[PDB]
């Protein structure tokens, strides 16, 4: 949640 | 086979140890693939950006190449310029433009644009990607947190780590790549894609611009992307907030079937970005001026 986390 | 892809990342960057020649390294950002640092050029006392991608850190190992390929093929005014690139030990460092306005997250999370401001960051990264998309890169991460400025308020792309280029023999990607609040459609559905993927990325960000965040930031992002995919494309929660240009302008951006979405090209001739403001205009945004 509220993830500024790429892939 | 991590020995065996540093010998291979060997051969394609520059020889030798950039910290023979850089002082007093200072970490200011993370991403996905690692870290960036600030570091001084002892010579001549200038700035400048280090990024270090740990190789045994990676999800695809192979994506760090990407770093080299821009480097060496794809220089443009809106995109940061990269100098040179070593291995130190186990890591990629990539020696960079500093650019010390820093992210435009900074900006959308603290402040409210105008669409001055908001057609001007849309203008410079609609330029960058006009140039890209016509040689087939395709970023695949647009968002805030990639786009970078100067202290003058010029607007560059950054972080081209998951980029993938398409061709006459190679039309469309496949792989699923970015970050889940701003994935293209077509994209989270697994269907082959191009450089369109992008503009609806731009989309998202613009309603980060508007909102301070994209759509669906506080679910998680397995259900995020999921909502994407099936749903209707996402709204403006200040749709009231936005002129019938801004309006106009977005709805070319968020359209869920690739074919009818805008391509960069065309974007670039919209009304809206008529009401670009000079870089001056962003410069009040940043952290060191508000």
């Amino acid at each position: 949640s509220r993830a500024r986390y790429e892939m | 086979s991590h020995e065996q892809f540093r010998a291979a990342l060997q051969l394609v960057v520059d020889p030798g140890d950039p910290r023979s020649y850089l002082d007093n390294f200072i970490k200011i950002g993370e991403g996905s693939t690692g870290i960036v640092c600030i570091a001084t050029v002892r010579s001549s006392g200038k700035l400048v950006a280090v990024k270090k991608m740990d190789l045994r850190k990676q999800q695809r190992r192979e994506l760090l190449f990407n770093e080299v390929v821009i480097m060496r093929d794809y220089q443009h005014e809106n995109v940061v310029e990269m100098y040179n690139s070593y291995l130190v030990g186990d890591e990629l460092w990539v020696v960079m433009e500093f650019l010390e306005g820093g992210a435009l997250t900074d900006i959308v999370t603290h402040t409210r644009m105008n669409e001055e401001q908001i057609a001007a960051v849309c203008l410079a990264v609609l330029q960058a990607l006009s140039v890209l998309h016509a040689q087939g890169v395709i970023h695949r991460d647009i968002k805030s947190d990639s786009i970078l400025l100067t202290h003058d308020g010029r607007v560059k792309l950054s972080d081209f780590g998951f980029c993938a280029q398409v061709s006459k023999e190679v039309p469309r990607r496949k792989s699923l790549v970015g970050t889940p609040y701003w994935m293209a459609p077509e994209l989270i559905s697994r269907l082959p894609y191009g450089p369109e993927v992008d503009i609806w990325s731009l989309g998202i960000m613009v309603i980060e611009m508007v909102d301070g965040e994209p759509p669906y930031f506080n679910e998680p992002p397995l259900k995020a992307m999921k909502m994407i995919r099936d749903n209707l494309p996402p709204r403006l929660k200040n749709l009231h907030k936005v002129s019938p240009s801004l309006k106009g302008f977005l709805d070319r951006l968020l359209v869920r079937d690739p074919a009818q979405r805008a391509t960069a090209a065309e974007l670039l001739k919209h009304p809206f970005l008529a009401k670009a403001g000079p870089p001056a205009s962003i410069v009040p945004l940043m952290r060191q001026n508000r």
